[PDB]
């Protein structure tokens, strides 16, 4: 689109609004984007606000060099040398200093992370003190990008507060105001001549990472030389709001809440919505592997590490991550396996240890089996083990607490998964090319896995198992076309069903005998 | 069909359909019935049994010693030793000790097994069958369970053979410096007398 | 060449050694997947036989000595023939990964020297080989999991802060806490103690409400003054508290995107936005809240009237609730472009603009915003410049922008 | 001795006595703004008894000054918090805790 243009696309599913698809299209051997999709396909517009980025070889000539004081060289002898905003990767929060050495007008300073004002000039917080009586009105704040101007050895000493030097001569403008802010070391520049920058009382990098004696400074590969660049696509925020308005008094109104699922990178501080990992591969794969480690650490019954991770992944997040039909393929299975390995894989193994012991009391309700009403099992008075769940609060009675598991409500989840299964089979039965995780493995595999582990754990009673058998039997998920690792799960779904009759029949024999 | 876990999980499920009575065969020597007045304690047995079994896969030993202490002092552990013979819980503790023997765990382990033989006759017969490995682990107790497996019953006193005894006097030949002979011979006295009359063979 | 200066020693083959390493790598190569199952077993068995026959003569130690020797410099010697020293060394560790990959018998003999490997893990020039060798050790023997102590795990942790985002570190740590079958619960408390509570090496996640703001189409570049009336609150309809912020914003800069840019979106979040209003109404500017007070410490409740103020030809913004002064302190910011009211919300909140049809206001100072709408414009409301418009078929897309009582007279 | 910021006003007059169980919805975060605990997350109102030494001291002290309807931003100093040891996994060593508590019902 251009300057004052209005566009209107339609990605299928508008066959009634498909105006000329009859006279050209259908009989001419073509198709819309309606042939499979029950979602809305997301749109990726380009951004207006710029955001800083790493430096690949995608310039005519830009080359930062990790050298060993311990500097970072450059080069910009090209056709376009207009504006190149530079910053280091990680910032400092709230004693050490920082060097630059320019040959040819060209600035240095500190960027607070809220900065996207690409401008070829000098411009931009300024709030006064309030002591409830007026009467002070002086200052609390200055900062927002700092400005300074052979070898120019300008050095930004910080903390504490903010100062400056210029080849030994400290200039003015000591912005001594930042309460607990984060400070990017940064450089605004034009480049005239090449080899323009070099970077780096004790010395610097100790005040930055986690080892903090570290008086000899030492570069690491995590340091970068980020450049403010213009455009990267954004997701469309597929369902927005149902705001409503008025005119006599202007009642603007909204009542239907919608919630994000964001994650903020801590060392390059910004919050990304989790859906935009769909195309960003490294930030996908590392978070997937972290979701694996959150399960592998809390494995085989560590009932205190589970109480640690319930404060860290925080259950109403998981109920979003089950439900949202847009999340990527790996990250769906990661959150399902994390749910099972936090709340459900402690008790489920404790019931698959006692699946072949079959002991039963001989009292009056045990004799009361009719044995054969002439899987959704009626009375079932065997002596299966006992589940206890603990609330994961934060008080100092934790030694009695951290002994069983964390708890999160089963009554919601066991209707959520039946709703999800019906929505799954009855939609995906007609062979969409959509399905949620991209391929039908991530659609079904970590849904039937939760369904299996919830089936074992002693819920889905008669009133719901009657609803459950309709999805498989009708007498259908068992009858469809399925790949290999989903019917692998269905075999273990069938085996417990066959194994329920044996537990019925043993209690039948005892009720007779 | 590739992914041969799928083939195996298919055919086991297929064979269980056409052999129902075989499935009922391999489930009847595990069942058991108990009177109602003993419902409440065996759950506290069963829930204290799984803490043993879930501790099978790991200073990690203080849980096991308290678990065996809660099992040994239980009301229904004398009362129906067919149950504890059928739940495999002689083999559970045996496997735990075998996992240890690649210090105070073995000592409070084998005392449970020496408690396990002296409650029934058939239970001692069930305990007997690991003796061939069980003799190879003289630490200093792990030999006491080899003793109290053959302590009293004459049929088990007759059943064991000469290679089981030959490695005992091999260990005695190893005592050719001693002090470890006062226990080894304490095994062999149970091997030849066992009631009051010396078994000829 | 470990002497002072030999400088003439010809007994130093390079192209005969750097060739031979690729021949040994190709000799110890694992068989692929695309192979028949009657010969895949043959090639697997032959590979294990080659690994054991190389084990028994101690070639592991014979390459460990070259690793001991070569980790002196960082770029050496006559520095043109030994130009490929990195590409030898990286190819060296690779050979070490091939000799230990299958045989657990190999892995047991590589138990004792792991501490020296994690000592060399801070070399950070051939760490890719070291991490591969360690990961290809830890899954194959359980005995090699017993040596490794807390000082090693903390070094493995510290590599993850020095080196950004390396998923093979988490492929190591996913195997450090679960062996073949068993769970080494001294390592699981340790990993949970170190890597977790810093919230620094890992991508922390959360869920927030969708933010949205509204503009009543009015543009303003004397004492401008507009009111609100809040009538429905919902302090908690989420597993979190809701937001409701009033204020002003400018037009030249900061397209108002929901959540995906700065932290959480909303209002008072950029420098071009000046906002205020809370339960305990303290302000926002540049998404850091300061703690101004008022003599009730109230909510934006169901019974309140907010008095916002903005000054023409003066850089002063101060607010008022029910007429009471709250010591608004927004002073001396930039004057570029215009200003317009923005008031933001995310709840079941309905609120009333008081502009006309006023309900209760003093005018104090001098300007009402019913007179900024004097010449031709009307009082219609929009959704803060609207890169969306929620509808069924097509949210119609847009082009960016094309951009007052003081013009100039024309001279002759 | 602990920082009690009133957010919403309750009734002011009825502060709870010792020997009563107190119902509270509380959402706690760190000094950085990272939310480490909630009570709205699980839809369960917390319950605790004054003086019985189960809760951390700053929480009980800041709840003892509150009232019915009154919600507060308790800012606990790390000496009254988990301290130099912190908590193993959820709380880094020596950090201030910022709770938004809100009391509901008493005994």
């Amino acid at each position: 689109l251009g300057v004052a243009q209005v566009g209107r696309m339609n990605f299928g599913k508008d066959v009634s609004t498909l105006k000329y698809f009859t006279i050209c299209g259908l009989q001419e051997g073509y198709e819309p984007f309606a042939v499979n999709t029950n979602r809305d396909i997301t749109m990726w517009l380009s951004k207006r606000l710029p955001q800083f980025l790493q430096v690949p070889s995608s310039h005519e000539h830009i080359e930062v060099t990790r050298i060993d004081v311990t500097q970072k060289s450059f080069g910009s002898q090209n056709s376009s040398t207009d504006i190149m905003f530079y910053r280091l990767s990680m910032p400092i929060e709230c004693t050490y200093y920082y060097s630059v050495r320019i040959f040819p007008n060209v600035w240095v300073g500190w960027i607070t992370s809220d900065f996207h004002q690409y401008d070829t000039a000098f411009d931009l917080v300024t709030v006064t003190l309030g002591d409830e009586k007026g009467k002070v009105h002086e200052s609390i704040k200055r900062s927002n990008y700092m400005v300074c101007a052979n070898n120019g050895l300008e050095i930004g000493c910080v903390v504490g507060l903010l100062t400056f030097t210029a080849n030994g001569k400290d200039l003015s403008t000591y912005y001594q105001v930042e309460p607990s802010t984060k400070l990017f070391p940064a450089v605004f520049a034009q480049a005239t001549s090449p080899n323009v920058f070099q970077f780096e009382a004790g010395l610097f990098k100790s005040e930055h990472k986690n080892p903090v004696p570290q008086c000899p400074p030492r570069l690491h590969v995590q340091f970068l030389s980020h450049v403010l660049w213009s455009r990267m696509p954004n997701q469309f925020l597929k369902v927005d709001v149902s705001r409503i308005s008025e005119r006599q008094g202007w009642l603007v109104q909204c009542l239907e809440p919608l919630q994000f699922m964001s994650l903020h990178i801590p060392e390059e501080n910004r919050s990304v919505d989790i859906l935009e990992l769909t195309e960003q591969e490294e930030l996908l794969k590392f978070h997937y592997h972290t979701l694996r480690l959150y399960s592998a650490v809390c494995a085989l019954g560590n009932h205190r590490v589970a109480h640690a991770l319930c404060s860290h992944v925080d259950e109403p997040q998981l109920l979003y991550a089950i439900e949202n039909k847009y999340m990527p393929g790996l990250l769906r299975a990661g959150y399902y396996d994390l749910l099972i390995d936090i709340h459900l894989s402690s008790y489920a193994t404790a019931r698959l240890m006692m699946n072949n012991e079959f002991i039963v009391p001989m009292t009056e309700e045990t004799k009361s089996i009719t044995l054969f009403p002439d899987p959704g099992i009626g009375l079932s008075t065997s002596l299966r083990p006992r589940m206890q769940f603990s609330s994961p609060s934060f008080v100092s009675i934790n030694n009695e607490c951290y002994q069983y598991s964390p708890e999160f409500p089963l009554d919601i989840l066991k209707a959520k998964t039946i709703q999800m299964l019906t929505e799954a089979v009855q939609e995906g039965s007609l062979h969409a090319r959509d399905p949620v995780g991209g391929t039908t493995e991530f659609l079904f595999v970590p849904l039937i896995k939760l369904f299996y582990t919830l089936l074992i754990m002693g819920i889905f009673h008669n009133e719901d198992l009657k609803h459950i058998l309709q999805l498989i039997e009708p007498s259908g998920l068992l009858q469809m076309k399925l790949p290999e690792p989903v019917k692998l799960q269905m075999c273990l779904l069938l085996q417990y069903l066959c194994d329920c009759q044996v537990r019925h029949r043993i209690e039948a024999i005892v009720a007779f005998s | 069909i590739e992914d041969p876990e799928l083939v195996r999980a298919m055919f086991v499920l297929l064979h269980r359909q056409y052999d129902g009575i075989g499935g009922l065969v391999r489930a009847l020597p595990k069942t058991y019935t108990i009177n109602g007045v003993s419902v409440e304690d065996t759950i506290n047995l069963l829930a204290s049994l799984g803490q043993i079994r879930s501790l099978l896969s790991v200073e990690e030993e203080k849980l096991m010693i308290r678990g065996l202490g809660d099992i040994m002092n239980n009301k229904v552990f004398y009362q129906h030793p067919n149950l504890m013979r059928a739940l495999g819980m002689h083999e559970t503790v045996m496997e735990v000790m075998v996992n240890v023997l690649g210090p105070k765990m073995v000592a409070n382990c084998c005392r449970f097994l020496c408690y396990f033989c002296r409650i029934s006759r058939q239970n001692q017969k069930a305990m007997f069958d690991h003796l061939s490995y069980l003799l190879e682990n003289s630490s200093v107790t792990p030999l006491d369970v080899a003793a109290a497996s053959v302590m009293d019953n004459n049929e088990l006193a007759l059943a064991l053979r000469e290679p089981d005894l030959e490695k005992v006097v091999r260990y005695l030949a190893g005592c050719g410096l001693p002090v470890e002979g006062e226990r080894y011979l304490d095994f062999l006295r149970f091997a030849v007398f066992c009631n009051g009359e010396s078994v000829e063979e | 060449l470990s002497k002072k200066a030999k400088a003439s020693t010809v007994d130093l083959p390079i192209e005969s050694v750097s060739l031979s390493l690729q021949d040994l790598i190709g000799y110890f190569h694992p068989p692929d997947e695309h192979l028949e199952h009657e010969d895949k077993q043959n090639r697997l068995r032959a590979l294990k036989n080659r690994q054991n026959l190389f084990q028994e003569e101690g070639m592991i130690n014979l390459v460990l000595e070259c690793i001991d020797r070569l980790h002196v410099y960082s770029s050496v010697a006559g520095r043109e023939a030994g130009e490929s020293w990195k590409s030898i060394l990286n190819s060296l560790y690779e050979l070490l990964a091939a000799l230990i990959r299958g045989n657990r018998k190999n892995c047991a003999q590589f138990s004792g020297s792991l501490d020296w490997l994690i000592s060399r893990l801070e070399r950070l020039e051939a760490s890719s080989g070291i991490l591969e060798v360690l990961h290809c050790v830890l899954v194959e023997s359980p005995e090699a999991l017993n040596i490794i102590k807390e000082g090693h795990i903390k070094s493995i942790i510290s590599l993850l802060d020095k080196h950004g985002r390396n998923h093979k570190v988490l492929d190591v740590l996913c195997s450090l806490c679960v062996c073949h079958g068993v769970a080494v619960r001294s390592n699981q408390h340790l990993i949970c103690d170190n890597l977790l509570p810093g919230r620094d090496l890992l991508l922390q996640t959360r869920l927030v409400n969708h933010v949205s703001s509204m503009r009543p189409n009015i543009f303003l570049g004397k004492k401008w003054y507009y009111e609100l009336m809040v009538d429905h609150t919902e302090p908690f309809v989420t597993a979190e508290a809701t937001h409701l912020r009033v204020g002003w914003a400018s037009t030249e800069g900061y397209s108002p995107y929901p959540g995906g840019g700065e932290e959480w979106g909303g209002n008072g979040v950029g420098d071009d936005l000046f906002s205020y209003g809370f339960d305990g109404l303290h302000l926002w500017s540049g998404c850091i809240a300061r703690t101004v007070s008022s003599p009730n410490q109230h909510l934006l409740r169901t019974d309140d009237v907010i008095s916002c103020c903005l000054d023409l030809s003066a850089p002063s913004i101060s607010f008022r609730i029910n007429g009471q002064p709250v010591q608004g302190m927004f002073e001396n910011f930039n004057i570029d472009g215009l200003f317009f009211p923005v008031v933001s919300f995310s709840a079941g909140i309905k609120v009333r603009f008081l502009l006309g049809e006023f309900k209760f206001l003093p005018p104090p100072g001098y300007a009402p915003c019913y007179e900024a709408v004097l010449p031709k414009e009307k009082l219609k409301v929009e959704h803060s410049r609207e890169y969306k418009q929620e509808r069924t078929y097509t949210r119609d897309l847009l082009g960016p922008t094309v951009s007052a009582f003081t013009p100039i007279p024309v001279d002759t | 001795g602990v920082e009690i910021e009133t957010i919403s006003p309750g009734d002011g007059r009825t502060f709870p006595k010792k020997g009563q169980t107190c119902v509270v919805h509380y959402t706690g975060m760190l000094q950085n703004g990272k939310k480490f605990d909630s009570s709205r997350d699980r839809n369960k109102p917390f319950k605790f008894r004054i003086g019985k030494q189960e809760v951390i001291k700053g929480f009980e002290e800041g709840a003892a000054q509150m009232s019915l309807g009154q919600r507060a931003k308790l800012t606990c100093t790390p000496d009254v918090a988990y301290g130099a040891t912190g908590h193993p996994g959820v709380i880094p060593p020596n950090a201030t805790l910022i709770f938004d508590v809100e009391l509901l019902n008493l005994e």
